[PDB]
């Protein structure tokens, strides 16, 4: 009915300068104000850089001079160019039509739309560290078998514990980046204790972005 | 039966978008006030187009207080008080609603109801005189609080208290009016700034100060709706050759029906032609 | 500015209470302010809008309170769909629209147990140059437990982080998991490990350790 694409992307590296895109689909592109809200993943919804019909052009003062917003009622969508942008912009863009009520000024941002994405690091090869439960010195009848992906980057990445023998288990803990700039999570599987020395539970990573369908069990 | 075609958009015209409105001066202009000495103009009975007020120096803030900065140009107001005067750099964040100090809370007070737009830029160009411009005063010392847009002119030798002080001065006696330094030596924060704040009253009232009239574009040779100038219609629109002489505005054929607009705002004879 | 100060963090809650998100402003805003919706993994909704007027959409007894600078979203009944973030907006406040910090209206169970197991690095990874001792903190509800790192009768943190899951569908409890990354040295001249799970849950903080 009423959506709102976000088909930017991002894989910029520091200094670098990204386009966003916001085409709409169900409403007059000019009765309507275009904003551009932005949630860093543990952060709270941003500015605005909102653009206008009457060719206001708005902007954030910590983010004024490295932006540039731009209105195309040609196209049906509007722009988001940046300057060089530093380690604080990777971050989730969004794009909102903020409205008010008929007359009245009650700014609601209602339309919401899809979701861009920005990264500003480098990537690696999955490093798998296999954690043995060997030591049965646990609580009795529950093993922990976990695979250590290690120095990794793009969010992509999922650890398949066997297809089938995933059996409710696959415990996918957010990856904890290390400083570095190389992406670390962690997959335990919710095994018994007699299960480590049942079946060959492998943790089959499955690596898509760099190219690395990697597997290998504990 | 009898299938026709629907007018496809509505994309219609007015008269001229907007007239001349007094939007410079308290905008634009050399000397403007002082913050003891705030201006003030009572613009009214004319279609306000805020479009100019953006095409201006990047200016260091546009804090709109209550009202959405992208909605001034379809907002009928009833009265909207223009008030200029230049401050210093620190004194920009002080002219807010409900925020104190010594430069907002006895020169100029805006109420915790200010429905405005406070517009301010640098001037360290054009009110900067060499060894210090002293014109600029700013009060200090009331006896009380100020209140929301109030004048205050007066230059009484005031002190703080145990100490007669009329018309001399002294050590614990000042005048009420001090100059202000405008230096290029001074850093970022000293500098003269203008401050114009636009004060929307929002009432029920016939409005005397409505947004400019929202003329769409020309869409030619496709059925669409049309207000060109005042009279509405629908049909599709071509060009004709022929010469309107200077007063007709409608057309009119055979039949009495409106066959022949004049652009509202572009002067050019087009031509209603029947949608079937 | 004009700031907001939303209900503490974490706001427990059960299919059926009175949820009371407050949104404080630093002035008076009026009615200028507009309440949102932000499920994990999906974009934000519209509730309230001008502190009482539900846009649309938003039906299931979300409503709002307030006139001044104390605003209240009033939850009488909640439903699966009613747990989230929710976020404050003054409308008073115009080209910096500032929203609110978030409030994680979670579901409710009982208190449990965390269910742990030290986890000794990889035997190539010491080789590699790397080490990562994991301790896994599972099944407990009252999340605020802490790891300590224990190395050798010393808390030597500072380089182990941690995170947690999403809260599970039919369990209701977190996953904690934190990485003792050091140098190999750092590994083969060490042996005690306890990591103190000073937790709500347990009556008493019990510390797994590994010796080499």
């Amino acid at each position: 009915e009423v959506r709102l694409v976000e088909s930017g992307g991002g894989l910029v590296q520091p200094g670098g300068s990204l386009r966003l895109s916001c085409a709409a689909s169900g409403f007059t592109f000019r009765n309507y104000d275009i904003h551009w809200v932005r949630q860093t993943t543990g952060k709270g919804l941003e500015w605005v850089s909102a653009v206008g019909t009457s060719g206001d052009t708005y902007y954030l003062d910590s983010v004024k001079g490295r932006f540039t917003i731009s209105r195309e009622d040609a196209k049906k969508s509007v722009y988001l160019q940046m300057n060089s942008l530093r380690a604080g912009d990777t971050a989730m863009y969004y794009c909102v039509r903020g409205d008010a009520s008929p007359d009245n000024i009650y700014y609601y941002m209602d339309v919401w739309g899809t979701g861009t994405r920005v990264i500003v690091s480098s990537t690696k090869g999955p490093s798998v560290f296999p954690l043995a439960p060997s030591s049965k010195s646990t609580s009795g009848g529950t093993a922990a078998l976990g695979c250590l992906v290690k120095d990794y980057f793009p969010e992509p990445v999922t650890v398949s514990w066997n297809s089938g023998a995933l059996t409710s288990g696959v415990h996918t803990f957010p990856a904890v980046l290390q400083s570095s700039g190389l992406y670390s999570l962690s997959s335990v599987v919710t095994v018994p204790s007699s299960s480590l020395g049942t079946q060959t539970y492998i943790c089959n990573v499955n690596h898509k972005p760099s190219n690395t369908k990697v597997d290998k069990k504990v | 039966s009898n299938f026709r075609v629907q007018p496809t958009e509505s994309i219609v015209r007015f008269p001229n978008i907007t007239n001349l409105c007094p939007f410079h001066e308290v905008f634009n202009a050399t000397t403007f006030a002082s913050v003891y000495a705030w201006n003030r103009k009572r613009i009214s009975n004319c279609v306000a187009d805020y479009s100019v007020i953006y095409n201006f120096a990047p200016f260091f803030a546009f804090k709109c207080y209550g009202v959405s900065p992208t909605k001034l140009n379809d907002l009928c107001f009833t009265n909207v008080y223009a008030d200029s005067f230049v401050i210093r750099g620190n004194e920009v964040s002080q002219i807010a609603p409900g925020q104190t100090g010594n430069i907002a809370d006895y020169n100029y007070k805006l109420p915790d109801d200010f429905t405005g737009c406070v517009i301010a830029w640098n001037s360290n160009k054009l009110d900067s005189k060499p060894s210090g411009n002293y014109n600029y005063l700013y009060r200090l010392f009331r006896k009380s609080k100020l209140k929301p847009f109030e004048r205050d002119i007066s230059t009484e030798i005031y002190q703080a208290g145990n100490k007669p002080c009329n018309g001399v001065a002294g050590s614990n006696c000042y005048s009420p009016l001090q100059s202000y330094g405008f230096r290029p030596t001074y850093g970022v924060g000293h500098q003269p700034y203008r401050v114009v704040v636009l004060s929307f009253e929002l009432l029920h009232a016939p409005a005397t100060v409505c947004g400019p009239k929202k003329s769409t574009n020309l869409v030619k040779n496709k059925c669409v709706n049309f207000n060109f100038n005042g009279l509405t219609g629908t049909g599709v629109l071509t060009e004709s050759n022929k010469k309107f002489l200077p007063f007709q505005q409608f057309g009119r054929d055979i039949a009495d029906t409106t066959d022949a607009v004049r652009d509202p705002q572009t002067l050019e004879i087009l031509d209603i032609t029947p949608c079937s | 500015d004009i700031q907001v100060t939303q209900s503490p963090s974490p706001l427990s809650a059960s299919v059926g209470d009175r949820v009371t998100i407050t949104c404080r402003a630093s002035q008076t805003i009026g009615k200028y302010l507009n309440w949102y919706h932000q499920i994990p993994g999906k974009a934000p909704k519209l509730l309230i809008s001008a502190a009482s007027t539900l846009h649309s959409g938003v039906p299931s007894r979300f409503s709002g309170r307030g006139s001044g600078t104390d605003f209240t979203l009033t939850i009488s009944s909640l439903q699966p769909e009613d747990f989230g973030t929710y976020y404050c907006q003054q409308s008073y406040s115009s080209p910096p629209w500032t929203f609110g910090q978030g409030t994680k209206v979670e579901i409710k169970r009982t208190v449990a147990a965390p269910s742990v197991f030290i986890f000794p690095p990889s035997d190539e990874q010491l080789k590699s140059g790397t080490a990562s001792v994991v301790c896994l903190l599972n099944n407990f509800y009252p999340r605020e437990a802490k790891v300590q790192w224990k190395v050798d009768n010393a808390l030597q943190s500072g380089n182990s982080q941690e995170s947690v899951t999403e809260q599970d569908s039919k369990d209701s409890t977190y996953s904690l998991s934190s990485t003792l990354t050091l140098s190999k040295a750092d590994y083969e001249k060490h042996k005690v490990y306890a990591c103190e799970v000073t937790h709500q849950g347990l009556s008493s903080p019990v510390t797994k350790s590994f010796n080499r």
